[PDB]
């Protein structure tokens, strides 16, 4: 009735404290993971350049 | 050159990308009022994050895809001096195959 | 699982039945055992033959050590099966409780009767046999999983707590194994990142160490009993014993790719002996063999390559992290709009908390200003 | 303004208590007594140097209320009993 | 063909997209939660038991 409830009293503001943190190390780790990937195609001069050749020009 | 067509991969959910828009814009539009401006090097906000991770995946999607907004995708995608050299070489072949079909048309 | 006049109906109409097949169970059991325990004392290591002995630094107690004392038999597959050894742990489980029944019949003769009818009335405690019908064994399986949802989070905090308090982790990447290791069963888990978290620990306490209060809540959340729990190395025995038949399965079914072709039921009971499906959550075949896959991750290839699994402390913590669920939250958001301190309103403020609300009030700076010039022109007057 | 009481104290001064980091810290740089965020707390300097927080009539923009999917969660069993029955 | 190409990585993106935005909002929803609780702490009518609850 008396001691268990005061002490998770006192524990409740660190507790409170701690998984705020965690949940803003969450977003942060989420938000590092994010790249803007560019990927590279085969430049169309050298399918120009083919098309020439079977051109047999 | 690209290699084969990869293996098919099936959509766990099913919603467009359009409904995915409308979806972050809703989202977005409720904590506008809580949502709080500050200078770039100050630390960003729960809503700025979420707004920057959202909009930065749906504008790399629609890029993929072929809407080149440029005007978008120069504000929620470039993060890096990288980003804008790939951007610029995007937004002259663009702009010049535009052009260029005029001058092959007429 | 509170008491029920409808299960105790249930195992009065089933208790002869059950006691025959737990009979045949038995004799079934002791057979499997025999075997494997010939094939342990010939082919074994000399430490886990001759029962190497492991004491602690400080008050020199013996334990189980997990490299000496546990042996995985690589070739028990030539001798005994798989579905084999997933019998003898169920049968384990239930000469277990029986065991401990039969003791206090014995030791209290005639007066455990009551008793007794409060065991038939809960099937917390009573065999698997004693069903004979699906619905009777899902009722059983479901009583088991409260019992687990009740005992794990308790062992979960005791081990977190005990080590945020008393140690922290040496590099970013054993932080990361430790903070994403307790995280609640909503959420998946990556082995990868964890298992840094077991050589952390090892470093902490090893399974030599466990402390008795911990032991208590693990065989808890093990539905193994722990009345009377004497002396830390009984339990603490059947723990080792559990887990050793658990790793030799595991080693045979990765080995020969056993679970693909496992059908669904029996999955799912791999999967649950594990401590790693409970029955309440309804999951399909894709969750159970993600699950499955992720176990198997987490003890390594140093498992297949050697047959040493990671620390049995953490193996338990992240495989009893399935049973932590979400802390419950139920009520509409509106219920935040009421007032909790309504029935004082009509006591009023009296003169302190005037002059606080006074004091601190949108006119504190006005207050302060005041105070702090006239005790200026006072201490003026004064010099 | 309501007489009610707040998040209780016990009678500790927040700005040198050994878990101070825990309570956030103002514009003034008086530490707040509850998780909360405070901006009128003060301290009082009795025999020993306490921390109070007045309540005081003020407006926060409220965000939309959510939908009870995404904050309910209905793990209840029947051992449970919640702060609000235990009281 | 490019289509036929980027057809299963743009599935891949979507997917996430739409995972990330359910992960997302339950972190406004206790932020809302989190309002309230100091809208109320803040009028001197919370009890620590409505706080853990
Ligand atoms: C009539 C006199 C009565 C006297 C008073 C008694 C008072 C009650 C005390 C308890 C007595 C026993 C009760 C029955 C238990 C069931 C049998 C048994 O041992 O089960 C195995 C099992 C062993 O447990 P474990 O942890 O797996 O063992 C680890 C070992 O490594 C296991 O080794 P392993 O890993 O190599 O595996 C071996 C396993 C492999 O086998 C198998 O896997 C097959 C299955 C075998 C076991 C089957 C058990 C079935 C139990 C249920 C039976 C049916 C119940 C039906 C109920 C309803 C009926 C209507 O086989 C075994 O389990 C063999 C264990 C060794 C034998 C133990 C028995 C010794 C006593 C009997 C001989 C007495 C000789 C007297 C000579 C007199 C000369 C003058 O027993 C238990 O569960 C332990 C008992 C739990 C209760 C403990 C309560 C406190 C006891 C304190 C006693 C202190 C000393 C006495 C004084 C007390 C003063 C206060
Ligand atoms: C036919 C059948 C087949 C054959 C037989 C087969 C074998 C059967 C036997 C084996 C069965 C084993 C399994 C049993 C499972 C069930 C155990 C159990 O009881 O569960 C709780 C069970 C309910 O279980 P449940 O609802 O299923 O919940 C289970 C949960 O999982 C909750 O689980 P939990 O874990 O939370 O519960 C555990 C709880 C279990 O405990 C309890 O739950 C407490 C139960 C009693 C509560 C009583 C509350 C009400 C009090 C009323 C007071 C009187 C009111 C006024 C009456 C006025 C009448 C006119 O705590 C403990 O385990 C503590 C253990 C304590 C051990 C103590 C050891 C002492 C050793 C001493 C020191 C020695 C040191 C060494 C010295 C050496 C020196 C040389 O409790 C009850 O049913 C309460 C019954 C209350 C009866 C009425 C009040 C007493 C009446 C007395 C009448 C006296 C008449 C004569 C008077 C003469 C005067 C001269
Ligand atoms: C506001 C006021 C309210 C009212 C208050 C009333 C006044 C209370 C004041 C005093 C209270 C504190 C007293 C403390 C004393 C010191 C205790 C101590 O030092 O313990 C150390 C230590 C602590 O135990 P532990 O093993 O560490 O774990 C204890 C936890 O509670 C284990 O917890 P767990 O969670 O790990 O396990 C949970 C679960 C786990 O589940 C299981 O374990 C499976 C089921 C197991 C069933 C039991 C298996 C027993 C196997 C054999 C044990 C050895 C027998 C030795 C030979 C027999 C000796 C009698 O176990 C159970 O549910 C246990 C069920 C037990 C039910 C019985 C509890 C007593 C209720 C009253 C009935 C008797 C009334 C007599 C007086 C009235 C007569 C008219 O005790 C032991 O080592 C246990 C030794 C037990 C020996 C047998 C009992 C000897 C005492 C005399 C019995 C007389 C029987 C008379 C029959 C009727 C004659 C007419
Ligand atoms: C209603 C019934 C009433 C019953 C009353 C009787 C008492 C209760 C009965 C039993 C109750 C159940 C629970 C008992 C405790 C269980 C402990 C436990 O879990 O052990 C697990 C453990 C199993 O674990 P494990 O891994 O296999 O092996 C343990 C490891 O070695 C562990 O490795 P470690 O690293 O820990 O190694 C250390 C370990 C090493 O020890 C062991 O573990 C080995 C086993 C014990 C060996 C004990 C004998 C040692 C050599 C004695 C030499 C005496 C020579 C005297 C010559 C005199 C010539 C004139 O421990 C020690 O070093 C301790 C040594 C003993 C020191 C004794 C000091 C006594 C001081 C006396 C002060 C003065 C007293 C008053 C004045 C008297 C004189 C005027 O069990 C055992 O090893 C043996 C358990 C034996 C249980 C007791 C059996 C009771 C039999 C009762 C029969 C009589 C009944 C009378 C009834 C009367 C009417 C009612
Ligand atoms: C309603 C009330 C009615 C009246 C009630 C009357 C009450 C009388 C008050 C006086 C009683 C004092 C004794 C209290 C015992 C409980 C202590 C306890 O729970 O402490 C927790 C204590 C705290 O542990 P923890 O803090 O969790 O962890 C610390 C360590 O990590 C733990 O790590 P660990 O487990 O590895 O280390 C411990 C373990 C490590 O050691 C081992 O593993 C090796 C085991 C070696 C065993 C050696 C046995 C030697 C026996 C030789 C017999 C030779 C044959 C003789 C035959 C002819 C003569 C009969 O060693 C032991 O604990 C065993 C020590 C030797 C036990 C001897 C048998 C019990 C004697 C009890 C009577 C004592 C005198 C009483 C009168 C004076 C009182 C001032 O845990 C233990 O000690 C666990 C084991 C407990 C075993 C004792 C209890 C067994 C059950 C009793 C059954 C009989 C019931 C009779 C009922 C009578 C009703 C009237
Ligand atoms: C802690 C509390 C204390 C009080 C209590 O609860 C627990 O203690 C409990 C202990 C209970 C007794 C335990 C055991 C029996 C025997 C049974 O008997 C079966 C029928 C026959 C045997 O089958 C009876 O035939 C006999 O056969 C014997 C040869 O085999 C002959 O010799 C014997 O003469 C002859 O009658 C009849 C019921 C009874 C008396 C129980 C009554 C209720 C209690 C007093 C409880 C009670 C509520
Ligand atoms: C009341 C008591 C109740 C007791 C209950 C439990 C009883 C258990 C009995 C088990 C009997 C096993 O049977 C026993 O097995 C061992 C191990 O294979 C055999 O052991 C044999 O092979 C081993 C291994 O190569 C050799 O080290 C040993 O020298 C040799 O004898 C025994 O020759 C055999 O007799």
């Amino acid at each position: 009735d008396i001691m268990v409830p005061s002490f998770v009293y006192n524990k409740l503001p660190v507790i409170h404290f701690l998984q705020e943190k965690r949940a803003e190390q969450k977003l942060r780790r989420v938000l590092d993971e994010t790249y803007t990937e560019w990927t590279e195609e085969l430049d169309q001069a050298h399918v120009t350049d083919a098309i020439t050749r079977s051109l047999n020009i | 050159y690209k290699g084969e067509v990869p293996p098919h991969y099936t959509r766990k959910s099913s919603a467009t990308i359009e409904q995915v828009e409308k979806e972050i814009d809703a989202l977005l539009g409720g904590a506008e009022k809580l949502r709080k401006t500050s200078t770039d090097d100050q630390p960003m906000d729960k809503l700025t994050l979420m707004e920057r991770c959202l909009r930065h995946a749906l504008w790399s999607y629609h890029k993929e895809e072929g809407r080149y907004d440029f005007d978008q995708i120069g504000r929620w995608v470039v993060y890096t001096p990288e980003d804008e050299v790939k951007l610029a070489q995007l937004k002259r072949e663009v702009e010049a195959k535009e052009k260029l079909a005029a001058l092959r048309k007429r | 699982m509170q008491g029920s006049w409808s299960v105790l109906k249930k195992n009065c109409s089933n208790f002869f039945p059950g006691l025959l097949a737990f009979a045949q169970q038995t004799q079934e059991a002791y057979g499997i055992w025999l075997r494997i325990y010939n094939r342990q004392q010939k082919y074994g290591p000399t430490d886990f033959v001759e029962q190497s002995e492991t004491f602690s630094p400080d008050y020199h107690k013996r334990f189980h050590s997990q490299d000496k004392n546990m042996w995985v038999d690589k070739e028990l597959c030539t001798e005994v099966s798989q579905k084999e050894v997933a019998r003898l742990m169920t049968y384990k489980l239930d000469m277990w409780r029986m065991a401990h029944c039969a003791g206090a019949l014995l030791a209290t003769g005639g007066y455990a009767i009551p008793f007794g009818l409060f065991w038939l009335a809960n099937d917390t405690w009573v065999p698997s046999s004693f069903n004979l019908t699906g619905e009777e064994l899902r009722a059983w399986r479901e009583a088991q999983d409260l019992y687990r949802y009740r005992s794990a989070p308790s062992y979960l905090t005791d081990t977190k707590w005990h080590f945020d308090f008393h140690a922290y982790p040496w590099n970013e990447t054993q932080e990361r194994a430790w903070d994403d290791l307790f995280e609640k069963n909503d959420v998946r888990r990556d082995p990868k990142v964890v298992r840094p978290a077991a050589e952390m620990y090892d470093g902490f306490i090893k399974f030599e160490l466990i402390r008795r209060k911990s032991l208590r809540h693990l065989c808890r959340s093990m539905n193994i009993p722990t009345f009377p729990m004497l002396a830390r190395l009984c339990n603490g025995t059947r723990v080792r014993d559990y887990w050793n038949l658990a790793w030799c399965e595991d080693y045979m079914v990765i080995t020969q790719r056993l679970h693909e072709s496992m059908t669904d039921e029996e999955l799912y009971d791999y999967a649950w002996r594990r401590y790693l499906a409970p029955y309440d959550k309804n999951l399909n075949r894709e969750q159970l063999m993600e699950r499955v896959e992720d176990y198997f991750e987490f003890l390594g290839p140093d498992f297949v390559a050697h047959g040493k699994a990671p620390n049995l402390v953490i193996l338990t913590n992240y495989v009893l992290g399935y049973y932590n669920d979400p802390a419950y939250l139920e009520g509409d958001i509106s219920e935040l709009d009421k007032n909790d301190y309504d029935h004082l309103a009509s006591w009023g403020k009296d003169a302190f908390l005037r002059r606080l609300e006074f004091e601190n009030g949108p006119l504190r700076d006005q207050v302060e200003a005041h105070t702090q010039r006239l005790l200026a022109e006072r201490a003026a007057i004064a010099k | 303004v309501g007489n009610g009481p707040t998040f209780s104290t016990g009678g500790e001064c927040m700005n040198t208590c050994d878990i101070q980091n825990a309570f956030p810290m103002n514009d003034r740089g008086v530490r707040s007594s509850s998780p909360f965020q405070e901006p009128n707390t003060a301290i009082y300097d009795s025999y020993l140097a306490w921390t109070y927080f007045q309540p005081m009539d003020v407006h926060i923009e409220k965000l939309p209320a959510p939908e009870a999917k995404y904050y309910q969660r209905h793990t209840k069993k029947p051992w449970d009993v919640s702060s609000t029955e235990l009281t | 063909t490019l289509q036929q190409y980027r057809r299963a990585s743009q599935d891949k993106r979507l997917d996430d997209l739409v995972d990330l935005l359910e992960r997302f909002k339950p972190v406004l929803a206790r932020e809302a939660i989190m309002q309230r609780l100091t809208i109320k702490h803040l009028e001197g009518q919370l009890g620590v038991w409505r706080y853990m609850d």
